């Protein structure tokens, strides 16, 4: 499960389906957990689908890297670093990277239906 | 470099939900109605807290809620508040129980147009004279008698993550509570933690890989703490010697009061069995390992200064109130703590509440094992006493090895890939 | 050649029923309740809005009944109490009111099933029945639970929020009468900050018309209904119950007590309200003249006193005042102030129930408040009207006017010219 | 949020990311709208789903407009009109459109595993 | 070479346990404030062809929810209703002597007593009538040792109406159409249904009322037939008609015994006093018995002698009639020699103070109902028990009751997840 | 598609009819799934606890969006040595799923493995 998380970026990559798996499965309290993990898990699905990566582990897009959220080389990036590490550092840029993936994908879905069109 | 996008990535943060509790007519077995692997991370650090741990604050909300709720449904003890015609047991007493005991007789109700005089037995420390007396706790709050078939005996349960969430568990051996830990694993429930419940001493609970760990959330802090692990336990048994009967009187519709009804045989003073050598190296042990923080100087133990100042246990089904005195007393084959006993319980230190435990019939002995001590500290020496109260460091001590956390198995990163 | 295309995310909507949840600006009631901390303009939307037919003033009644009974379910009841009183009245240091006060004294019960004391306790008129022999009222139908002390009933604004999926419609003009199509809508997560303030006849710390007065009817020519007139202005009262009260507390059982009303220093003066008059004055003429504009340009309009419904009846510090409005409601149109006095009760039959009783505490020294009129409730060849209400649901329709509840259903269909292949 | 409801259907489709991300976030009253509100995406999402539109905001299909179901032609549709009046206007052909849109993707789906036999 | 195809959608199932809900048709009904969801005026139903399905009564766990469904609302109306504990008290009681015929003689007391009032200074002298089963000239009433008695609010129906169990979401139900069907095997004719007919939960023993026909012959069905522990239900092909009343043209004594707590007493009856009855169709019964015999026969020996014989709530047939308790003499009826080759009365008791399932604490306190009360209802089963060989009216375990109207239907889950083989592959 | 609109079989209709029968009515199965107090919070949420474990399955698979997945695991004749024909001509589903309970986890481990495998291949195409 979250054996990877000692691993660099690019071994833990490999191991994305073994966490995916695990994010589902007085007494109101055990209640309220048990919808909140469903609340959770549909948000990062919800967030995937705007974005058009709907039903992969991983996906590219078509927004450019900005070199003001990371200077750092692949090399160090996927090698040299692990998630944990990672995460701390971009932690001024989430919402910003967000942001431009919806627009992208606003931009992209209009396209193209036009070109169904045509 | 283009943004790529990763879901199931291995990544979390500290947080706090809600847990449940596992087992592999008792009170845990009922509630833990849930059956009962580990991880290890080799390249994690991380830190834990156990003075800030949600963890603990949660059992200290669990066990309470579930011992109330198992005591609202039982027989109220509201019409034995009355005033008491009371005299004291001076039959087969051979000393040291001299006005311990006390014989009441009252009037007692019953269809709604009828009384009866009863009469039971009582210890005097539940006993408060107003000949005249009444149960110590009529003044403040009905008094609720515990249902005689619902046992409260610890059982060991495990408090398991919800999905989402992880447990990270600290194998450092040396760690004292705070800080950064390595070889970390994860775990989805804990190891078991029997629900014990006592002052002073830490009785059945886990032992430290080696030496004594001492902990504190600040050892140089006076009005904090110290929570002290052994290694090795401490063999201590306890008994009540008095071979008990049970009175069972209708109060009502069904509602019936469980008395103390007579003794069979002499009468005895409660008590408990330390063995001098294991305490004096125990005691040894710890001082030991209590001069690294203070320089090499002299280190006493004394004793306390009823809850908190004797050591209260559940021993069976009967609540001790046993004198360390002759424990804890040192400047650095047995020995014998007395023990009193007490029927009107107000526990987790709230006086709104009361209840009536029940007698227990026959002779009580119980074996257990002395895993830790809480001691508070208050010149080139130094007085160590035994401390109490609270209850949540109880439960620190089991937990302090754990950490809840919140897994967001999404990000980003830069790449070499394009779309189309 | 066309082809159907889906589209999700879609701005359409319908009118729907749904639970609220409530929020507010971060003991007392409402702030144990309303846990959750706390506009979009639609610039070519007009949509049709009915206060009289809206769900949320239902929902927002349901939450205040149900509510007040959870605080008072755990509070010690006053069945003990419902015995025969001796009492007397209270003749020292009285100003001239004469039978409103008297001294009760009881057998009550103790701590002990055995043991019974002689208590006493003053006693407000209005809450002792006669059988010198007294019982309280209701204790034939109802039991009496005395509110407890330490719990506050002070009105804090709740704001209600839509559960996701759902959206609120807010509606901004400025002349809306509660009925028909409304030009200026907005899209609002939770109803502003409204507090659920009660009272009858006079609303007290609502909100005010921007422009005129708002006259605002189901039905202006049916007189069964009544007419909820919004101020542009407040008109300020001030409210006083000038006695030095103290207060008793008896022990009734085991951990059990009785808050009882002691002796009371100095005068016993009479609770009364200064409304100012010259601000009274011209308050009404307003009302009137928008009130002419519905009931004919040459008709004459009187107002009149009414016939807990003819008394103002409002929680001030925590006490139960009932004004006599009289005193404001006498005229006729075509440094000075109006006195009302108050009468006080401690048993309050609340909602118009009568299953139910809250007996409320005494409250010690002097109690002062000041308030904002900012509405009034009206019942109705010259035309009388008199001051009207005491159906809760009406108070909080003059909040809850502006605001609907839609439903978000962003799923639809149209044609275009691609195909999937 | 719906700040586009008053605009005409050919300006609104462009901002269908909001009120997509804005849909799914005494006692039980909060369990009852939590659990509304998942039930309610659900459907929603899984009816793009069986319709072959799953993770997508704007989707072609294959079955034809019936000028029955409207006789307008795309100017007035998409430049006069707003989705208010448009649902409106074809709400009682809705049912019917959707079971052919379930019909279509059956018969595609069946169509595209005999051809992944070649 | 074939690949892994995966299906989603598939038309498969396992048997399966879940909760059900209560609806009910467009009508204080204890179940109408229940059964909240509104059944559909045209419900559907599909049959399944070529489906062979097994079912089993004794297995089944529709059952077990609705017995615990119904205690559960019995309970929970009472919860809200004044409880009687101030009538706990010693009571002067002597015999009415009133216009009593032979029939009645000793089975009416009147009793005094001092009663608690609305101010706790205070007391009143009351006086009620109550009936024998009811009181232990001191007296108590039958049931305050070990025991608490709530009244029934008056106010509340505990008439059945017709309720529908329906499945939820990821269920299914799934009923047996097969007119021969006899519990336990294979049924051959299957469909399925949103939900179940309308049972109507009427509470009775030894003889099932208003409940079901069979389609064409009488049904025995058991568990295990040779088995003598086992009960035998038996499914009528019609019906038979009985005529219940209680004569007694009664009053109602309400008395205030606290601050809105009343106590409905039974007041003085008008007119004269006679035993209450049941008329049971004579011919009917003769020959809707030799029925029973005949399917009998199919079993335990074609040539044998059957024999019908007689065994409170267990030895008498017990039943609601219009709120009323009554408890009625069955042994007119189990009295025969069957061998090869115009009415019937029943007496009947009345009693006041119900214990409903077999528990002792909790005693329910039927108010008294004023007026005369006739029913009409319709046998539709018998409850037999076992011992040349005989049979006997037994009964008591309130499942056998709804165990005979659940019988065709089982609940499965819905697994719409599979896979098979296929010549495809993704690309 | 005739007169006014499509058409459907009922729930569960093709329940005994063939494999390669009821395969068409798929989506009148998938259809039907979308639908004191705490027993009714609680069934709501455990059938959509259910039906999300599902369509997680499904996506792991990459068969999310699909009622009919083509995969790239191949069929081994020790979990079914069968023909065709009678697979899908002269069998029901729930005969079939009798006959396949004890393969469904070496099913669903291979399909997941391959999947992962597929989504890698595709990152490092998309690099070119
Ligand atoms: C620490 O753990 C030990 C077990 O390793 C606990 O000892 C056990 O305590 C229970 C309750 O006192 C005893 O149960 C009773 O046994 C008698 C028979 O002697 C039976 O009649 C009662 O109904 C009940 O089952 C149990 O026998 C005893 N086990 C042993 C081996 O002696 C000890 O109580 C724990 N310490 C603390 C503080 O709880
Ligand atoms: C209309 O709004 C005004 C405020 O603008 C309300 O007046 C305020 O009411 C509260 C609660 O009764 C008063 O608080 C209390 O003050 C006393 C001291 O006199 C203190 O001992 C208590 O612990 C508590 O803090 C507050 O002072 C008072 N403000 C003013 C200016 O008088 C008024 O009650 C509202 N009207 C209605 C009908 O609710
Ligand atoms: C079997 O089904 C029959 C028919 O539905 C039931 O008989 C009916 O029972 C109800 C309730 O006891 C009777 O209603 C009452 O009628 C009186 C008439 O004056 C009225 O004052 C009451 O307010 C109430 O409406 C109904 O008349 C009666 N029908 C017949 C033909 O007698 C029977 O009770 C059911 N049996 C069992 C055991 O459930
Ligand atoms: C139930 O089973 C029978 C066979 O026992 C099915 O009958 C076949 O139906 C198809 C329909 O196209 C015909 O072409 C075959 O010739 C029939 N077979 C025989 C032996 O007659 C029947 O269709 C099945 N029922 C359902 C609903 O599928
Ligand atoms: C941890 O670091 C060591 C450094 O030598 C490396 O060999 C090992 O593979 C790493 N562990 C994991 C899980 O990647
Ligand atoms: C992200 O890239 C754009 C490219 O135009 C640049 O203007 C912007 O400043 C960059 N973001 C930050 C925070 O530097
Ligand atoms: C953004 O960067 C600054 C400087 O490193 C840091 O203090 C701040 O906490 C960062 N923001 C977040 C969200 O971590
Ligand atoms: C019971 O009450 C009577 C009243 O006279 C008293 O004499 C007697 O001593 C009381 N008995 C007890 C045990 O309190
Ligand atoms: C525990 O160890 C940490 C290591 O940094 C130290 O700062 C802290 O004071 C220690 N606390 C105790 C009670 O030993
Ligand atoms: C009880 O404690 C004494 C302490 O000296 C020990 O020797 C003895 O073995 C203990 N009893 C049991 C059963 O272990
Ligand atoms: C209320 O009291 C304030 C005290 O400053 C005073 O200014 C105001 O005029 C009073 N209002 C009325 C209506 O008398
Ligand atoms: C005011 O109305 C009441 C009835 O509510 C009546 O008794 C009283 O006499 C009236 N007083 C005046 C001045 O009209
Ligand atoms: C609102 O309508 C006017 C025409 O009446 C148009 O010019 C304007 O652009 C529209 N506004 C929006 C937001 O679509
Ligand atoms: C087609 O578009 C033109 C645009 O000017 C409009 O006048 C005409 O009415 C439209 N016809 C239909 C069928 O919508
Ligand atoms: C009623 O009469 C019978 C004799 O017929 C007698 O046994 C019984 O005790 C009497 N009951 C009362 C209360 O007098
Ligand atoms: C009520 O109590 C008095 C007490 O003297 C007694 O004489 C009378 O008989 C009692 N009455 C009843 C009906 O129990
Ligand atoms: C009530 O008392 C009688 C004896 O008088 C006894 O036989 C009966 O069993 C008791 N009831 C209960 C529930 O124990
Ligand atoms: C069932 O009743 C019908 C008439 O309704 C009759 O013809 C048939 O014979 C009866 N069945 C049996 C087993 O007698
Ligand atoms: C019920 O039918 C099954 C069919 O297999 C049979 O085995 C069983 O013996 C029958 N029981 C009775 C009482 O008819
Ligand atoms: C059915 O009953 C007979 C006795 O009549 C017994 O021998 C047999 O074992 C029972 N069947 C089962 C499955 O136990
Ligand atoms: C029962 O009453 C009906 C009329 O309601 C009558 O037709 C029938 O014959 C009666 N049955 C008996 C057994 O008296
Ligand atoms: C059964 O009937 C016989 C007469 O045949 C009678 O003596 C016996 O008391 C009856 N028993 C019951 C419980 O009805
Ligand atoms: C019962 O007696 C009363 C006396 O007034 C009468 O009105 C009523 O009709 C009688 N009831 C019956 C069913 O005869």
């Amino acid at each position: 499960f979250l054996g990877a998380a000692g691993s660099t970026m690019g071994a833990a990559s490999m191991t994305l389906t073994v966490q995916a798996r695990n994010l589902l499965s007085w007494g109101i309290k055990q209640l309220q957990a048990r919808v909140l993990a469903v609340e959770r898990y549909l948000r990062d699905q919800q967030l995937l689908g705007i974005w058009g990566c709907s039903g992969k582990l991983i996906c590219c897009t078509n927004v450019p890297w900005n070199s003001t959220w990371s200077n750092r080389n692949l090399s160090e990036i996927w090698d040299n670093m692990t998630w944990l590490q990672w995460d701390k550092e971009i932690s001024n840029y989430t919402q910003i990277i967000y942001g431009l993936l919806e627009e992208s994908q606003n931009q992209q879905e209009k396209n193209e239906q036009d070109l169904l069109a045509l | 470099l283009w943004v790529t996008v990763y879901y199931g990535v291995p990544v979390w943060k500290d947080a706090e939900t809600t847990l449940f509790c596992a087992s592999d007519h008792n009170v845990w077995a009922t509630h833990c109605c849930v059956p009962t692997q580990e991880i290890h991370l080799e390249n994690v650090t991380e830190e834990f807290n156990m003075w800030k741990n949600n963890m603990v604050e949660q059992m200290h909300t669990d066990i309470i809620s579930l011992w109330d709720q198992s005591l609202k449904p039982c027989v109220k003890l509201t019409p034995l508040c009355v005033t008491l015609q009371c005299t004291n047991v001076t039959n087969n007493i051979t000393d040291d129980m001299r006005g311990e005991l006390k014989n009441c007789s009252f009037n007692m109700t019953t269809l709604r147009d009828k009384k009866q005089k009863v009469y039971s037995l009582f210890y005097r420390l539940d006993v408060v004279q107003i000949k005249e007396y009444r149960l110590i706790n009529c003044n403040t709050s009905a008094i609720t008698q515990a249902c005689p078939k619902v046992s409260f005996e610890p059982i060991p349960i495990h408090y398991c993550a919800p999905a989402g969430f992880a447990i990270l568990k600290c194998k450092d051996k040396k760690f004292n509570g705070t800080g950064p830990c390595t070889n970390v694993s994860t775990v989805q429930c804990t190891h078991g933690i029997k629900p014990v419940v006592s002052t002073q001493l830490l009785l059945n609970g886990s032992l430290a890989e080696e030496e004594v760990i001492i902990r504190s959330e600040n050892i140089t802090n006076n009005a904090k703490n110290i929570l002290v692990q052994l290694n090795e336990s401490v063999q201590i048994n306890c008994t009540r010697p008095n071979n008990n009967t049970r009175k069972s009187i209708r109060i009502g519709p069904g509602q019936w009061f469980y008395a103390t009804g007579d003794i069979i045989g002499d009468i005895r003073q409660a008590h408990c069995n330390v063995s001098k050598a294991t305490w004096n190296e125990t005691l040894g042990k710890v001082v030991k390992q209590l001069r690294k923080h203070f320089g090499n100087t002299i280190i006493r133990f004394a004793n306390s200064s009823l809850e908190v100042t004797t050591h209260s246990f559940n021993c069976g089904g009967e609540f001790f109130y046993c004198n360390t005195s002759g424990l804890f007393n040192s400047t650095w084959d047995s020995i014998t703590l007395p023990c009193r006993i007490k029927q009107i319980i107000n526990m987790w230190q709230r006086i709104g509440q009361a209840m009536y435990a029940p007698p227990i019939q026959g002779v009580i002995r119980c074996v257990s094992n002395i895993t830790g001590l809480i001691l508070t500290r208050d010149s080139t020496t130094e007085t160590f006493r035994p401390g109490g109260g609270d209850m949540r460091d109880n439960w620190r001590s089991e937990l302090y090895k754990y950490k809840v956390v919140k897994i967001e198995p999404l990000g980003v990163a830069p790449t070499r890939c394009k779309r189309r």
